[PDB]
């Protein structure tokens, strides 16, 4: 149509007149940055041209495929009169339509959203890149040896050609792509995030096409993609990013956190199914609430996560707590063994059978919490990958033509069983578990349960589990899970050097007493752990800084984990820690 | 994002660096000045800004209400307004950096119009040193400088908030140059040069020590032809003041409403995003669908990046009533629609924007006869209640 000719000259006049701040045309700086650095991506906010002309925004929302035939041409014309001979190196320059107001979900993708612009959130998986895909074909008929060709896009397998022109034969046909179209690949499968899916339903998944934006995306992270819907053809990608906090719920959270010591109420709200004991749930709540990451002049990155390790006889409950926190906590990933969930933590090059090739993928929650069940039953790859992720916070991929070091700042909640069923209390934990000391040193809290013969446990456990079967004060679950996301995304409580030096005095007693009576020592990692546990309790208390008695609970948490992880012969240490108890 | 570095001893040549410095302040704004005549006296002032003992009285360290502390020391010539503690290094640097401001004004306006017109712009030298201390950083919200010419030493301390001027890629950039004097130009200087100047903010940084020197034009000087009604003293005096001074100075005609400083500009951009998001869904050639308020609030949340409460749309309904119907669906969600069935044309969208700004101008004009915006809280419109 000729109506595009009055559209073109309108936006050609628009790019030379957009002065939003202090009378400065930002498009001249944008065109000189794309021309000097040889870029092909042009950035246009939707609000700018929408404030200028809403009919262009309506045309972009209705027919973006024909609206994109004007944008690239006027961008190349602006780059050609701004820079001479730019067409010799770059023939086409695309545009990046950002700031889409109506962000859709993956379950709202319907038949009415066809051939239009849509901004969707998700998580990327299945990374296959830089391959020549098809769009046209040719075929060689072997009987007469002839050529015939149609079209083939990006959804079907291939359009079988079985009828020759003059052979009228059903002979064997061969694929000729030696006269054929250009190829560009980015087959990425995107999925819905688990932190915003409704309960009972399953997250959907789609396939996205990336062309002209390859390997700038990180698998296992949240992403925002703006593209057209037909299979989504992405135009813009954003690696920066329904259950969120509001203004009416944020005042009551400070009012709840100010009154009646809510740390124990959060602990009692953690396990509604059973009675339990506070040693598992205290470590669980401080691991899910986490600490703060700090660096000094861009280096010395400390891990802000807390990795807890559960141990005890297999008859007790260890998977129900992680099953409750998988629904409760945000971006919680439950992974298991060889690959129960068909997703893992380790990078891998492997063959794929759906299309029967070799591919590379770095598995997977960068801010979330990963839950590992049956920690002693694994191979060498998933032990070394979690040891690298527990040692430092990055996982490297060095295969299939790609080299990427991705962030691995995830918390680890692992559960295990000893060799033989019984805990065997007259031996230490290093002789009990099959694991060694440096993989045990990454886990700061080692919680362990035992068997209770006495009437007390018989009076409580059997009665609670029969109350759960005969039926067909704490903080509620919704306010608790909203408080987790509200406190983990807004505050960062530091520490002040006024009277904190006293913990360096008590560590000086507590280190020395572990040599003379005990066999296992205490190091600086325990000091880093109790400072993280104290700042996690200050985060849960929602204070400006860590108080003086948060370290008392932190030293109680480290004493009932380290002293309980040893023999019965460290019994004098049960009374030696009674002076600070 | 070009940051040209040139000696300021070579600008004293006067035949080779006037266009180079002028081309940056018309493009990249803030300019980089190195190796000024001051050497060890600029690093000896960091021990004298920690006093923090003085009251306001158009002086004093002012904490707007908290970590943001701005200490402005009023020049001695000003009649009967002073607070003197010690501040000997601040006075010596105030006397020395007067030459930096006069020389920078000489190089700036000699490639524009005339270098003899700036001697009455710096004549009074009433500008007060601004010493900024940040407590142990979001303390600086997006803001514009006061004086026409601001020359500050900084460690890094500087970003660019979303706005369009320098580094046209419009990404936020943090620049750290060792041995660097960074020049910040004000809003009024842009009006004198009719659009040549802009601003840059401060961001989260580890080093909280910021020393900013802003040089002020005299009380009696008009700005070009158009500023004969509003003098540099009137516009800049309206700009800065202080929170205790704004409470004292702007006081005479009460009304803590303050909507002029607050609601105006932000509320009138709500219609621009809201008009484009009701043509984004309701207008389609596919499968009907009714505009719901649950998918509208997040899109406007993306537009301004700010939190949008559902009551702002009700204020938009209060100012302009006839566009949005407030009827509540049986499911509890409150739908809105448009009267036209043939949909909003781009020309009709521009007419709706002109009608909305004209209606806001009419409400502001009628409401201000009680005493510049006077008193309104932008009261929400009453939402139709469900029957029985």
């Amino acid at each position: 149509p000729n109506v595009s000719r009055t559209i073109a000259r309108e936006l050609k006049s628009f790019l030379l007149e957009y002065t939003d701040e202090t009378g400065r045309s930002v498009y001249g700086a944008r065109i000189r940055t794309l021309g000097e650095m040889n870029s092909e991506s042009l950035e246009v906010n939707y609000r700018h041209l929408a404030e200028s002309k809403a009919i262009l925004a309506l045309f972009l929302a209705k027919c973006p495929e024909e609206m994109l035939k004007i944008f690239d041409l006027v961008a190349m014309e602006a780059t050609e009169l701004h820079y001479p001979d730019y067409a010799r190196i770059h023939s086409e320059i695309h545009v990046r339509i950002s700031d889409f107001p109506t962000i859709y979900s993956l379950r709202e993708l319907r038949e009415s959203n066809l051939s239009s612009l849509v901004r969707v959130t998700g998580v990327v998986t299945r990374r296959t890149g830089v391959f020549p895909q098809l769009k046209y074909v040719k075929f060689n008929c072997l009987k007469c040896g002839s050529i015939l060709g149609p079209f083939f896009q990006d959804s079907n397998e291939e359009i079988r050609i079985s009828f020759c022109t003059n052979c009228k034969s059903k002979g064997p046909f061969r694929v000729n792509g030696e006269k054929t179209v250009y190829r560009n690949y980015q087959r990425v499968t995107l999925q819905e995030a688990p932190g915003t899916v409704p309960p009972g339903r399953l997250p959907r998944h789609r396939e996205v096409i990336l062309l002209a934006l390859v390997d700038v995306s990180k698998p296992g992270e949240e992403v925002e993609v703006t593209g057209i819907y037909k299979i989504i053809e992405a135009n813009s990608i954003k690696r920066r990013e329904v259950f969120s906090w509001t203004e009416e719920e944020e005042r009551e959270f400070r009012k709840i956190s100010r009154d009646r010591g809510i740390i124990d109420k959060i602990i009692s709200s953690m396990a509604p199914s059973i009675y339990g004991h506070r040693d598992i749930k205290t470590a669980v709540a401080c691991s899910l609430f986490g600490g703060v990451p700090k660096n000094v002049n861009g280096k010395h990155s400390i891990r802000g996560d807390i990795n807890v390790l559960l141990l005890g006889d297999p008859g007790t409950a260890k998977s129900q707590i992680l099953k409750y926190v998988e629904k409760t906590a945000h971006r919680a990933v439950f992974a298991t063994g060889q690959g129960a969930s068909a997703v893992g933590l380790t990078a891998s090059v492997r063959k794929d059978p759906i299309t029967k090739e070799w591919t590379l993928e770095g598995g997977a929650a960068d801010k979330g919490v990963c839950l590992i069940d049956e920690f002693d039953k694994m191979n060498d790859q998933d032990r070394t990958s979690i040891h690298e992720a527990m040692e430092q916070q990055s996982i490297s991929i060095s295969k299939a033509g790609i080299v990427t070091t991705l962030q691995a700042r995830c918390s680890i909640i692992a559960a295990a069983n000893p060799n033989g069923g019984r805990y065997n209390s007259t031996l230490p934990l290093a002789q009990n578990v099959s694991l060694t000391e440096p993989i045990l040193s990454r886990f700061d809290i080692l919680c362990v349960v035992r068997d209770l013969v006495d009437e007390e446990a018989d009076e409580r456990l059997a009665t609670f589990v029969v109350d759960s079967h005969v039926r067909s004060s704490p903080i509620p679950q919704e306010l608790l899970m909203k408080y987790i996301h509200y406190a983990r995304t807004k505050i960062y409580p530091k520490l002040h050097q006024m009277d904190m030096d006293k913990v360096s005095r008590v560590y000086a007693d507590l280190r020395r007493e572990s040599i003379s009576t005990g066999s296992f020592p205490i190091t600086v990692r325990h000091l880093e752990s109790i400072l993280r546990i104290a700042e996690s309790f200050a985060k849960m208390r929602l204070s400006e800084f860590v108080s003086s008695y948060d370290l008392d609970r932190a030293i109680k948490v480290v004493v009932d984990s380290f002293v309980d992880a040893q023999k019965v012969s460290v019994r004098r240490q049960l009374r030696r820690s009674f002076a600070i108890y | 994002l070009r940051v040209p570095v040139i000696d300021l001893n070579r600008v004293s040549d006067e035949e080779q660096l006037l266009p180079v410095v002028r081309a940056i302040l018309l493009q990249h704004d803030t300019f980089l000045l190195k190796n000024y005549a001051n050497k060890a006296v600029l690093d000896a002032l960091l021990a004298g800004l920690t006093t923090k003992d003085l009251p306001d009285t158009s002086q004093g360290f002012d904490a707007n209400f908290v970590w943001l502390e701005q200490y402005i020391f009023d020049t001695d010539p000003q009649l009967r307004f002073d607070r003197k503690c010690r501040n000997e290094s601040l006075c010596s640097i105030y006397s020395r950096l007067f030459k930096l401001g006069l020389f920078f004004a000489q190089l700036c306006v000699k490639s524009v119009v005339s270098s003899a017109e700036l001697q009455d712009c710096i004549s009074t030298s009433h500008y007060a040193t601004k010493l900024t201390r940040y407590f142990n950083e979001r303390d600086y919200v997006t803001f514009l400088p006061t004086g026409v010419l601001t020359i500050f030493p900084c460690a890094k301390a500087i970003r660019y908030k979303p706005s369009t001027m320098a580094t046209t890629d419009n990404s936020w950039v943090s620049i750290d140059e060792p041995d660097c004097l960074l020049f910040h130009t004000g809003t009024l200087l842009a009006r004198w040069s009719q659009g040549m100047h802009t601003t840059s903010p401060l961001q989260i940084d580890p080093r909280a020590n910021i020393v900013s020197l802003t040089i002020w034009p005299p009380l009696t000087t008009p700005i070009s032809s158009k500023g004969e009604g509003t003098i540099a003293n009137h516009l800049l005096e309206q700009q800065i003041k202080a929170f205790p001074k704004v409470a004292q100075q702007y006081y005479p005609r009460e009304l803590s409403i303050l909507r002029l400083q607050d609601a105006m500009k932000f509320v009138k951009e709500l219609f621009t995003v809201c008009e484009t998001v009701l043509s984004l869904n309701a207008l389609s050639r596919s499968t009907g669908v009714p505009p719901e308020l649950h998918v509208l609030l997040p899109q406007i949340s993306s537009m301004m990046k700010r939190k949008i409460v559902q009551d702002d749309i009700l204020k938009l309904l209060t100012i302009w009533s006839d566009a949005y119907v407030v009827e509540l669906n049986s499911r509890g969600e409150l739908t809105m629609n448009l009267p036209k069935r043939d949909n909003l044309t781009t020309l009709t969208n521009k007419s709706r924007t002109l009608a909305f700004v004209e209606r806001a101008e009419s409400w502001y004009q009628q409401v201000i006869a009680s005493k510049r915006r006077s008193s309104s809280n932008s009261k929400t419109v009453l939402s139709s209640k469900v029957q029985t």
